[PDB]
C-alpha cells in the first residue's frame, strides 16, 4: 500500500545500508532470522513493517531493499554476518571488480555488466509491491561504482517507472577530508549525470558527523559504525509517517515540490539531533525547544556547509514523540523570529510539520542517549552552493592540468562530458545565484 | 577474483619471492606441507586469491619462477616450505645471463622465454578473474631484468588488460656491485617506461640503513631485507585479501596514484620498525607511525621527499583503530609540510585501512607515495652510463651481443626525457 525500497552501492554506502536494516530490523524488532519473537495479531487502520519487511507464509520477513555494487568482498561480510537468514540470496547482486574509482568504468566500462541482473531484481519487488511511493537509493561518490553504476542505475530505472518518488541517500566529498583526489571527476562527472535523473536528494558530510558525534555524542573516536549508526536514525525518522501513527503523516511525494519549490535545485541539508550521552540524557531536560532552537545551530548543520551563509528556503521538522501542536508552532514562531536566518522571500513560509508519537528507540551498544523527541531537519536554502564551488574550482584546475584524464579516456568517455558537466554545474551555479536573487520592488 | 600471480627473475629477487611467499604462509598458517593449520577461516576466505588448493588440500602458491642457472631453484629448492610448492613452475636456465642485459634478452632472453610463457599461460587459465600478477627482478643487470624485459613486453601484449607491479632492484648511487648498470639499467629502463604498469624503488642502502640505524642491526644479508620488503608487497593486497572499512585495490590505487602513465616508479616506506628495547621506550599510535610515515630514513628510495616535492601520497594501514584519527593526522600532515606536497593536486594524500594489521602487529603501516626526486636516481646512473659510453667500456661484451648503440641512445635521450618530464611536473603551479 506504502511501500518504499532501499538500494545500496560503494563501500560506505552498502555500510550504511546495512546499520539501517539491522536498525529498523530492530526497531520493529523482528529477530534476524526472519521471525518477529511472537505472533502478529490482525488488525487494521494503517500499515506496519510490510513496507520494507516481507511477509513470507511464516516467520521470514526480509527487506525490500536490493544491493548492487562492483566491491564484492565487505558485501560477502552481509553473505556470512548474523542476518544470513535475514536477507535473502536473490536480494544479493554484487561486482567482484569494481571501478577502481573509475566513474567511467562501473558507469561504463563495468556500466555494462550487471544493470539487467539489477532491473529485473527490480521487477520482482515493484511487482511483489502495490502501492511503492518512491526508491531508496544510496550510494557514495567514494566506492565508484555509488557514482558510476548508480549514474546508470537512477539513469535508467527513472525511465522505467518515473512516477516513483527518487530517496537519494549518498554522500558527498568532504570539504577538506576526502577519500581520494579523481572525487572532482566522481563527483560533477556523477552530477550532470544525476540532476536530471533525480528527483531529490539529501547530501551527507562526515566530517559533520565526526565532529558532532566526538562533541555532542561525546565520542573520542569514531569510525563508519557510529557514522552508518547516525544515518540510520536520520533514515529511521524520516519515513516514519508511513510506519507510525502521527498527528501529521507528511509523505515523501508531498515533500518533493513542496521542499524544493523549483525543479532544479533539489537537495538539501538534514540536522537531526537530540544525540548526546547517558550523562548528557541526564544532566539535561532536552526540551522541544532545546531540540528545536537546537536544531538550527549552523554549528550543528549535519552536513560541513554554514547555514547562516545561506538563506532557508523549507523545514521539514518532523517530529518523533510526544511533540505537542502548539509548542513546536511557537518554537516555529521562534524560527521566524532569528534575525539571522534569512528566507527565500517569495516563498516566505514553507513549514510542513511532522509529529510522529512514537519518540525514539536506542540501539544497543549505541553511543546516542535515550529521549523522547526527535527532529529531522530537512532544511533546503542558498549556501549548499559554496562547497559546489569548491568542487568545480578544485576539478576546475585538476582537470585544466589533464590529471588522470588517461584513465578515464581509456574508458569510453569524451572530454566534452567534463567541460559541459562544469557547464552544468555552471548552470546550477546560476540557479543558487538566482534563485537566491530577492525579486525586484 | 583479482587473484594475482608471482613472476621472479634476479640475481636476488628470486630469493626475494622465496621470503615473500614464505611470509604470506606465515599469514596463512597452512604448514610447510600445504595444509592450514590456523584458526579463522578468514585466512582461507581470499587464500585463493594468492594460493591454490590441490587435490587433497595441496594448497600451492601462484609464482613463477625465473632463472638462467638452476643454483637459485635448488637453492629455494631447499626452501623450507619447499615442500609447499608446485615442482612444475622451477623453470630455470643452463648458462646464466652473465650480466650482459642483451645476453640474457636476445641470447638467453629468446632462449627460454617459451617455456615460460607457456607454462604462465597455462597459470593465466588458471585464474579466474586474475587481478594481476608480481614481477621481481633488479634494474641493474639480467639476472632478472634479462628476460623480465621479455615478460613484460610479452604478457604486457599476452595480457593488456591485466596489472603488472614491478619492483625490481635499483643500483645505490654509492655502491656499484657492477659496472655494467648503467647499460642493462637504461636498456631496461627504456622499456619499463613503456611497459609495466607499476613499479616501486629497490635500493640495498636504504634497507641498510633501515637496519642498521632504525633497525639497530649490525649484520645485514639479503633475507632480513626481503623480510622487509616483502613485509610492504605483503601488506600491499591486504584489503583486496582481507575486509577493510577503507578499501582501495591496485587498480584504484594507481588510478587513484598516477596522474599520468609515466609516473609508477614509486617509493615506499613500511613500519614500525624497533629493535626489541623500542616498545619500552615507545607505543603504538595512529599519529606515531604517522610521524615514522612521512619520515626521510623510512623513505626506502635514492629519491629524497626533502629534496622532492609530493607529486603523491597514500597511506596503507592494517589494523583496528578509528579513522577519524587516521583522517585527522591525514589532513594534519597534509598541511604540515604543505611545501613538499604538489599544489594543485588537492587532498594528494589518500587513505585505507585492513580491519586485520599483519600478523604480530596491531596496527600497520604502509606508505607508497610518490614524489618527483628520483630525478637525481635517473640522472645519476645515466651520467654514468654517459662517461663510460663516451669510452664505450665494455662495450665489447655488449657489443659481442649484437645489439646497436642507437638503442642506448634511445634509452638515453628517453630516459632524460622522462627526468625532464618531472622536472615540469614538479616545476610547475
Ligand atoms: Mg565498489
Amino acid at each position: 500500500m506504502r511501500e518504499v525500497i532501499s538500494i545500496h552501492v560503494g563501500q560506505g554506502g552498502i555500510q550504511v545500508g546495512n546499520a539501517c536494516w539491522e536498525l529498523f530490523c530492530l526497531e520493529h524488532g523482528i529477530q534476524p532470522d526472519g521471525q518477529m519473537p511472537s505472533d502478529k495479531t490482525i488488525g487494521g487502520g494503517d500499515d506496519a513493517f510490510n513496507t520494507f519487511f516481507s511477509e513470507t507464509g511464516a516467520g521470514k520477513h526480509v527487506p525490500r531493499a536490493v544491493f548492487l555494487d562492483l566491491e564484492p568482498t565487505v558485501i560477502d561480510e552481509v553473505r556470512t554476518g548474523t542476518y544470513r537468514q535475514l536477507f535473502h540470496p536473490e536480494q544479493l547482486i554484487s561486482g567482484k571488480e569494481d571501478a577502481a574509482n573509475n566513474f567511467a568504468r562501473g558507469h561504463y566500462t563495468i556500466g555494462k555488466e550487471i544493470v539487467d541482473l539489477c532491473l529485473d531484481r527490480i521487477r520482482k519487488l515493484a511487482d511483489n509491491c502495490t502501492g511503492l511511493q518512491g526508491f531508496l537509493v544510496f550510494n557514495s561518490v567514494g566506492g565508484g561504482t555509488g557514482s558510476g553504476l548508480g549514474s546508470l542505475l537512477l539513469e535508467r530505472l527513472s525511465v522505467d517507472y518515473g512516477k516513483k518518488s527518487k530517496l537519494g541517500f549518498t554522500i558527498y566529498p568532504s570539504p577538506q577530508v576526502s577519500t581520494a583526489v579523481v572525487e572532482p571527476y566522481n563527483s560533477i562527472l556523477s552530477t550532470h549525470s544525476l540532476l536530471e535523473h533525480t528527483d531529490v536528494a539529501v547530501m551527507l558530510d562526515n566530517e559533520a558527523i565526526y565532529d558532532i558525534c566526538r562533541r555532542n555524542l561525546d565520542i573520542e573516536r569514531p569510525t563508519y559504525t557510529n557514522l552508518n549508526r547516525l544515518i540510520a536514525q536520520v533514515i529511521s525518522s524520516l519515513t516514519a509517517s508511513l510506519r507510525f501513527d502521527g498527528a501529521l503523516n507528511v509523505d515523501i511525494t508531498e515533500f518533493q515540490t513542496n521542499l524544493v519549490p523549483y525543479p532544479r535545485i533539489h537537495f538539501m541539508l538534514s540536522s537531526y539531533a537530540p544525540i548526546i550521552s547517558a550523562e548528557k540524557a541526564y544532566h539535561e531536560q532536552l526540551s522541544v525547544a532545546e531540540i528545536t532552537n537546537s536544531a538550527f545551530e549552523p554549528a550543528n548543520m549535519m552536513a560541513k556547509c554554514d547555514p547562516r551563509h545561506g538563506k532557508y528556503m523549507a523545514c521539514s521538522m518532523m517530529y518523533r514523540g510526544d511533540v505537542v501542536p502548539k509548542d513546536v508552532n511557537a518554537s516555529i514562531a521562534t524560527i521566524k523570529t532569528k534575525r539571522t536566518i534569512q528566507f527565500v522571500d517569495w516563498c516566505p513560509t514553507g513549514f510542513k510539520v511532522g509529529i510522529n508519537y512514537q519518540p525514539p528507540t536506542v540501539v544497543p551498544g549505541g553511543d546516542l542517549a535515550k529521549v523522547m523527541r526527535a527532529v529531522c531537519m530537512i532544511s533546503n536554502s542558498t549556501a549548499i552552493a559554496e562547497v559546489f564551488s569548491r568542487l568545480d574550482h578544485k576539478f576546475d584546475l585538476m582537470y585544466a592540468k589533464r590529471a588522470f584524464v588517461h584513465w578515464y579516456v581509456g574508458e569510453g568517455m569524451e572530454e566534452g562530458e567534463f567541460s559541459e558537466a562544469r557547464e552544468d554545474l555552471a548552470a546550477l551555479e546560476k540557479d543558487y545565484e538566482e534563485v537566491g536573487i530577492e525579486t525586484a520592488e | 577474483m583479482r587473484e594475482i600471480v608471482h613472476i621472479q627473475g634476479g640475481q636476488c629477487g628470486n630469493q626475494i619471492g622465496a621470503k615473500f611467499w614464505e611470509v604470506i604462509s606465515d599469514e596463512h598458517g597452512i604448514d610447510p606441507t600445504g595444509t592450514y593449520h590456523g584458526d579463522s577461516d578468514l585466512q582461507l576466505e581470499r587464500i585463493n586469491v594468492y594460493y591454490n588448493e590441490a587435490t587433497g588440500g595441496r594448497y600451492v602458491p601462484r609464482a613463477i619462477l625465473m632463472d638462467l642457472e638452476p643454483g637459485t631453484m635448488d637453492s629455494v629448492r631447499a626452501g623450507p616450505f619447499g615442500q609447499l610448492f608446485r615442482p612444475d613452475n622451477f623453470v630455470f636456465g643452463q648458462t646464466g645471463a652473465g650480466n650482459n642485459w642483451a645476453k640474457g634478452h636476445y641470447t638467453e632472453g629468446a632462449e627460454l622465454i617459451d617455456s615460460v610463457l607457456d607454462v604462465v599461460r597455462k597459470e593465466a587459465e588458471g585464474c579466474d578473474c586474475l587481478q594481476g600478477f608480481q614481477i621481481t627482478h633488479s634494474l641493474g643487470g639480467g639476472t632478472g631484468s634479462g628476460m623480465g624485459t621479455l615478460l613484460i613486453s610479452k604478457v604486457r601484449e599476452e595480457y593488456p588488460d591485466r596489472i603488472m607491479e614491478t619492483f625490481s632492484v635499483v643500483p645505490s648511487p654509492k655502491v656499484s656491485d657492477t659496472v655494467v648498470e648503467p647499460y642493462n639499467a637504461t636498456l631496461s629502463v627504456h622499456q619499463l617506461v613503456e611497459n609495466a604498469d607499476e613499479c616501486m624503488v629497490i635500493d640495498n642502502e636504504a634497507l641498510y640503513d633501515i637496519c642498521f640505524r632504525t633497525l639497530k642491526l649490525t649484520t645485514p644479508t639479503y633475507g632480513d631485507l626481503n623480510h622487509l620488503v616483502s613485509a610492504a608487497m605483503s601488506g600491499v593486497t591486504c584489503c583486496l585479501r582481507f575486509p577493510g572499512q577503507l578499501n582501495s585495490d591496485l587498480r584504484k590505487l594507481a588510478v587513484n596514484l598516477i596522474p599520468f602513465p609515466r609516473l609508477h616508479f614509486f617509493m615506499i616506506g613500511f613500519a614500525p620498525l624497533t629493535s626489541r628495547g623500542s616498545q619500552q621506550y615507545r607505543a603504538l599510535t595512529v599519529p606515531e607511525l604517522t610521524q615514522q610515515m612521512f619520515d626521510a630514513k623510512n623513505m626506502m628510495c635514492a629519491a629524497d621527499p626533502r629534496h622532492g616535492r609530493y607529486l603523491t601520497a597514500s597511506a596503507l594501514f592494517r589494523g583496528r583503530m578509528s579513522t577519524k584519527e587516521v583522517d585527522e593526522q591525514m589532513l594534519n600532515v597534509q598541511n604540515k609540510n604543505s611545501s613538499y606536497f604538489v599544489e594543485w593536486i588537492p587532498n594528494n594524500i589518500k587513505s585505507s585501512i585492513c580491519d586485520i594489521p599483519p600478523k604480530g602487529l596491531k596496527m600497520a603501516v604502509t606508505f607508497v607515495g610518490n614524489s618527483t626526486a628520483i630525478q637525481e636516481m635517473f640522472k645519476r646512473v645515466a651520467e654514468q652510463f654517459t662517461a663510460m659510453f663516451r669510452r664505450k667500456a665494455f662495450l665489447h661484451w655488449y657489443t659481442g651481443e649484437g645489439m646497436d648503440e642507437m638503442e642506448f641512445t634511445e634509452a638515453e635521450s628517453n630516459m632524460n626525457d622522462l627526468v625532464s618530464e618531472y622536472q615540469q611536473y614538479q616545476d610547475a603551479t
